[PDB]
């Protein structure tokens, strides 16, 4: 059940990459998928989700267009697209694997290990 | 999109496979409510052909708010439960005193404002009609100024017009008792049920699937009156809450897979009784034997959780290995040897038995096919017709891949003189517990002479 | 910046009881919606201590003990103990940017 | 009021007891009449706007005219019958010459008198429409006087709204062939169907009884048609009729008790067979198996009698002692160990079994209760939400008195290793015949070596 | 007319013979389509009361266009198909592009008009509506030359009357998803309907059948949506495509027929597993056991054939001789012994077991019979009403003539010591043989002692 | 089947009493009950019924209000309370146990021993 | 005084057919509604002899035979024997009074 | 499944006849039956139909009323009443047992011997 | 006379394919129904070559292939053979005369 992930290290800005999560999971084709990031100093925010066959594909406010995120289910496997990169886009990215709730919303079950992505300089 | 299908024959059996679905793993309640008005009377001495006209809406709107006033295989292997329970939940803590009343104080202003109730439970409450403010000053001083007489003609239309939905609501709800489904369109008009979908608490994404797919959730969707009383009556609307999201939902059909023997009547046959839709859902699936309680809307599937079993994934190897030591498939036991022909998501599944004849005919060649005795499946493309004995069947035209696992029939497997033929269900290994037991009856009947 | 707003100094010696408290706006929480609360000790990645405001995963002692009530949730540590420095988080899901999170509490020892 | 349960868990069986009913032992026909209107031509060689609007109503009610005249688990163990044989009936001593004359006659001066027909037979019939009343002198004499032209406008729609109700006639009964259920409200109105309740030869409590719940009422008749010819369009509403009042209807449900063995799939399994109804009437109880056709509308329960079984009195017993010797109990026999959940008229039972989680989770507290292995039983008072492995059953919240009647469950009563698990449907004696005819089976198989 | 019957007391089994019945051997598909209109703006920055109702009449009009764009016991042993595949067929191969400019363009003229379609397939296509023509200039041009004023004021109600049935439209297919049954009289006038079926390509004594009992073709046709766009909303209505014409269709019910002895509830029973109906077509008959489905209208039989099995005609020798070595006759085996009656389509049979009082009541004479233990038979002529225990069941009044064979009930050739009773479906074969191999055991068990 | 009841005897004109009836019923939960009087001279009258729970009370139009009916199902029991007299009471009263009819009505089966209450004087 | 009128002065001698007759108003028995019949030694409770105008108890012979029609109901005994002397009764469910009762007849043998 | 008739003959203009036909089917009750006419130099042409029990009969337009069509389901057989007679009816007649279509048509399957009846003269 | 109109000089030598084509009005044929090809040798009984445009009975070559096409109906037939001499036919379901039979082609060898 745990993520493992990898794709780190420093790029410069404004060119694209592909960071990808490797889940080892059993039944990955119904939990919901999602990125998050954390940076030194300011609190932890979200990037990015993803939901079962890849119809409702969502995003957050702070990016949007500039990341493209898909995932494979035959391969167990997620990646991004990392279109532009200014200089917030440094941090650690988490993985991040929840079920679906009582109703229909997310708490972020078990996490991956967190790959870090620098862009300064 | 990529509807794809394989067809096992081993048992004849169809799987069709991607159809990214959408449980009804909750309810949510929604309180609408009808700013009704009370008049205390409407005398009219005086008499008009207008005036008749506005007497009987009015006579026929207060015979509606007396009529409301006076309206307060594996199937037997399921759970069984009511669905209007959360409808019948807050409609019971609307009934104690004074939430009414409350109601309308944080209703005044706002047209979508959000209450609290004493249950400590957040219901949506919104008017959709306002007639109470229609009645206050439009038609009450204008009866009771000019001796009885409306000096303009479309007034009465307006108000039939506005009355529509009040009295579309009395003959609705009458009908149906107290409960009606689906939801009609003037129960909740298509705007007001978009603009409550978008302000309830729900994912984004079901925000999405549940405004492109308004259809099977008015047809889900449960409306139950409730206090009537105070000028102010409300229903709730107990609507779907949807909980996984695009989750592969493979659908299994099956044929009966009978024997190859013609003399007589002596076939052994088995019937996997396990139709219905897998939804993929926790850890585990849930499985709908009830197919026509499960919407096949576009690509998607809309089901009702309430009506399902759950099972462990290892049911997936259920559908390659029939005998495989990790679930057990459920089958059923038959003797007779009817053909019959079952038209899955794209292709046809046929069994033609004895002596019958089936075809796969195209309207625009014609007989292609002429199945032989056993099971068979026949493609999308190429037919549009499946004739089986007297009876004529319409494939679905469905574009998309089918794949054909070969295989030899597991009828080919038992042997006829052991098997036993009266289970109406049972599974793989009580099946061969029964075999291993009679044959061990057989061998000791043998050895005590 | 974000939505979520809780006082990022909250401290306290073991022994007694903690409670840490993040409020938010209409759209978000109060609108029907769900709070949920995890821990950020450094090296191992983040786990969720609490979901739905009641529920408790698998392994989860009972120092931790979360409500919500309107538009404030709330987190009761009873009879803390000395490893459990760590940041604790709250996360929302406003209609706006859609799964927010808050500034994050740092919990530590005295 | 009182409406209290009790869960035995020798079968794990809710049964809610105090439910003062009302079945349905007889039909009732009364024969409704719309006194329609015969025109001869209705030329109009002027056009005007109005005249358009009147000559297509009237045309409307020309075809709706012609189109009228065109217009001429123990399921099984039950007894099928068709319900609409006292319409049919009195339909057939319609259709012979004279007795339409006879009607009209009898309805020329009193709105509601009762006609004695030729058969002997008494039936209520009334006008409802009387739209020959209104054609006779409103439209017709205006339409030939001033070369087809209307002085007022407010005409054509007092015929919309007169026309209304024979339009939707039309529909109605287009739409169901001839015999549609529910009756609707254009169909009889509510105070005419409140009059005629009133007027028909029944016991004054049930005119209390059928005047406070007409929604049962109108949900439960059956309109068929009759003659259409001599301008006198009639059908017959076959009505409810109702017979035993105010008698204790106590509901039984089961869920299924196995065993709490987990190795592999090896699980001996009872299910009471007997969820449904069970009313007291005269010395026997009626047993309503179909829980779809029995109404629970407050907390009396309207039912079909024609769909029931009937039973002795010892039946009750069967609700204390399984083994009981004087009912022969009904259970039927599985080896599957499925989880289900049946939420009863208070509480829910559920039966958790294999590896599945459930929980009995209140929307303030959270989770409370996490069931175990075995049949179990969770009240009303505490809890509002029962989740079963992956599925959610919201639990009714209607007031009352629970008991829980503890106990051992009748598995540990059975031996495995010879129990039988065939059964769709069996008694207890029936599975303990052969429970002993296997163990005198074991016994000289034995005593043969 | 000759609606004749038979009671055959061997395994007491009415048969009710003589009902020239019609099968539903295909479907028809046919595209209504319904001349929508665009509308660039209604401004309208002048208000008057009679603007504002055009206003919010055209707003209406808009919501539902915009809604329609959004809107784009032998029963197991069956074969089981979608009725709809016809419907979706011809929206696929409407969907390609350009197809529904062809069928504008060669619709334009003439009101029923063919086009032969890129898939071959030729389709009955035209309008009902044509509000296309009438929103052309009649209203546009009004809204936009007197500063947004309506001179008339019977205009607004005109466009009621030609904006009923496209908003009808819209709720009877938000309601019912996209595929609803029936089809209503707003969704395709019975003089159109009329038309349609006499223009269609089958058989004149079917256009006869189908214009005389337009009844069951409105109840048993299927309307699916269809392309919206391009101001030309169209849906196919795919209609019953009747096959044999005037079959006879013998009606089969059974009643248990169980055993006479009194003693507890240890008794032998015999339930004929094949009630339904029969029809003849082609070398063979079609056997619908659904008796929900199959329409009994006037003495003609409409029926569903998707919901039918095939069987050779010696079934017809299963109604003489039960132990007939030509066919394998179905039958139930039980054990429970309740009291049971089935109603014929002239007479009743009963079976009153145990302690339970029946009569046959005529309701002006009072009792006439008095049923005894074992199975009967009661004619129409002499009774309207029969009670078995405490239910009572009318008994249809239709005339006929009817015959009562006699014999022995087959319990009687049954040995009670010996009888499996564990059967749910099994054959008078099946029985036999597992009858002869339990006699055989009992000898083998007898001499290896 | 046999209905017995007591509680007759002499009582002055204006006072209340209690009437009970005793029936020994195997089913007295679905039969409607009902009380009749008969007095010397007159002809036989109705007094009041009941039906099962006890939801349905109807009454006579000679005394309406004054008496009142209740049944004890538990005990197997009838109860009229007498509030307020008259000269015209002094009758032998009848418990009257009968089925539900084809339609609805109750042809008054099996009757009780009956018991006088004498109010003269 | 009651709605239910009948003469209860009919008698005869044993051997030949009596029928005690009575009427109704249009409220009871006319109106679709049912006449039963009881009779009334001195001494034993009452019991019903017909009910439903046809339907006839346990045990009770064939000399009572009743029928309705109207308004009217009739009751004939064929052969009387000396012991049937007794008051005749007829009931009716008129809407007002509900379950109203006839005057009774007197039958007695000479 | 041949079918075989008989009454073919010199006929005088003008007199009714009855022209029989034996058909000796096993499902002889379910099988749409029509006959047409062949006379030498013009092609065939079509005369009557029936099916089922006989509530759907249709005739051609060349001939209208004057030929009366019925069959005897259970003496397996059928009668043409020739009511009038004109000049056009010398021809071999033939039964014919045309099977139910995939939608209602019927194919005129086996044909009988065919019986030539005369007219002229 | 009849609406199914075919020229009934049609011939060829065994070998080749020679093909029939027989043309309708709108109102048959074309309007969605169906053409039947049988054949007329001299003695027996005239029998079904095709029927629904696409079909065959039991005992038929594969000589004889029919075909149809809007309005017009065509029927190959190819390698001909010496006894095929007979009198090929149409048959459509015209909503007038309902059961036409069309002129006929006079098939011989040569």
């Amino acid at each position: 059940v745990q993520l493992v992930e990898s794709g780190g290290g420093l790029v410069k800005p404004g060119e694209s990459l592909r960071l990808s999560c490797a889940v080892s999971g059993s039944m990955f084709s119904s939990y919901v998928m999602h990125w998050v990031r954390q940076a030194p100093g300011k609190g932890l925010d979200w990037v990015s989700s993803i939901t079962g066959g890849g119809n409702y594909i969502s995003y957050a406010d702070s990016v949007k267009g500039r990341f493209i995120i898909s995932r494979d289910n035959g391969r167990n496997s997620l990646s991004l697209q990392m279109s532009s990169l200014r200089v917030d886009d440094t941090a650690v990215y988490y993985c991040v694997r929840g079920l679906s709730g009582v109703m229909g919303v997310t708490w972020f079950d078990s996490w991956g290990q967190g790959t870090l992505v620098t862009v300064s300089s | 999109q990529n509807i794809t299908e394989e067809f096992y024959q081993s048992t004849c059996s169809a799987v069709s496979k991607g159809y990214l679905s959408a449980l009804r793993t909750g309810w949510y309640t929604s309180v609408i409510t009808i700013e009704l008005s009370n008049i205390k009377e409407n005398k009219c001495n005086g008499t008009d052909a207008k005036v008749k006209l506005i007497k009987q809406e009015l006579d026929k709107y207060k015979n509606a708010v007396t009529e409301l006033q006076l309206l307060m295989f594996l199937g037997f292997l399921l759970g069984v439960g009511s669905a209007i329970a959360s409808g019948v939940a807050v409609c019971k803590v609307l009934h104690l005193e004074g939430e009414v009343n409350k109601i309308k104080s944080a209703l005044l202003s706002t047209n979508k404002a959000v209450v609290s109730l004493s249950n400590g439970v957040s219901v949506l409450t919104f008017k959709v009609l306002d007639l109470k403010n229609y009645i206050d000053k439009q038609l009450l001083p204008i009866l009771n100024k000019q001796s009885c007489s409306i000096s303009n003609i479309e007034t009465v239309i307006e108000f039939q017009q506005k009355n529509n939905r009040l009295l579309e609501i009395t003959r609705e709800f009458s009908v149906n008792a107290g409960v009606t489904t689906p939801v009609s369109t003037y129960m909740l008009t298509n705007s007001e049920l978009l603009s409550l979908i978008n302000d309830m608490p729900i994912t984004n994404d079901q925000k999405k699937l549940m405004s492109n797919n308004v259809q099977i959730v008015r047809q889900q969707s449960y409306s139950i009156m409730c206090i009537i009383k105070e000028e102010v009556l409300a229903y709730v609307v107990q609507l779907p809450l949807y909980g996984v999201i695009d989750t592969p939902c493979w659908k299994l059909h099956t044929s009966p897979l009978c024997t190859t023997n013609t003399k007589e009547g002596s076939n052994i046959c088995l019937t996997r009784t396990d139709r219905g839709w897998y939804c993929d859902n926790a850890g585990s699936v849930s499985f709908f034997p009830q197919a026509e309680t499960c919407k096949v809307q576009s690509n998607r599937v809309f089901c009702d959780t309430m009506n399902s079993l759950t099972l462990p994934s290892e049911v997936n190897l259920c559908n390659v290995d029939i005998f495989n030591p990790k679930y057990d498939c459920k089958i059923m036991t038959s003797k007779t040897d009817v053909s019959s022909s079952v038209i899955t998501s794209l292709g046809a599944i046929v069994s033609c038995y004895g002596k019958t004849k089936c075809t796969a005919s195209n309207k625009n060649r014609g007989i292609i096919k002429t199945f032989s005795n056993g099971c068979d499946y026949v493609s999308n493309k190429g037919v549009d017709t499946v004739s089986v004995g007297n009876t004529l069947y319409y494939v679905n035209k469905q574009e998309g891949k089918s794949l054909y696992v070969k295989g030899e029939p597991i009828i080919n497997f038992y042997d006829p003189l052991v098997f036993p033929s009266d289970e109406f269900d049972a599974s793989i290994s009580q099946v061969n517990e029964k075999i291993n037991q009679s044959l061990a009856f057989i061998r000791k009947s043998d050895e005590l002479l | 910046q974000s939505v979520l707003t809780q006082p990022p100094s909250v401290s306290g010696a073991p022994g007694q009881r903690v409670t840490i408290s993040c409020t938010g706006s209409s759209s978000n929480i109060g609108a029907g919606f769900d709070v949920h609360w995890y821990q950020h000790l450094p090296g191992k990645a983040p786990k969720v201590i609490i979901y739905e405001n009641s529920h408790r995963p698998s392994g989860v002692p009972d120092r931790f003990f979360g409500s919500k009530s309107g538009t404030s949730a709330s987190l009761s540590i009873s009879g803390l103990q000395p490893e459990d420095e760590a940041d604790y988080y709250c996360q929302s899901y406003d209609r706006g940017l859609d799964w927010v999170f808050g500034g994050g509490t740092k919990l530590t020892v005295l």
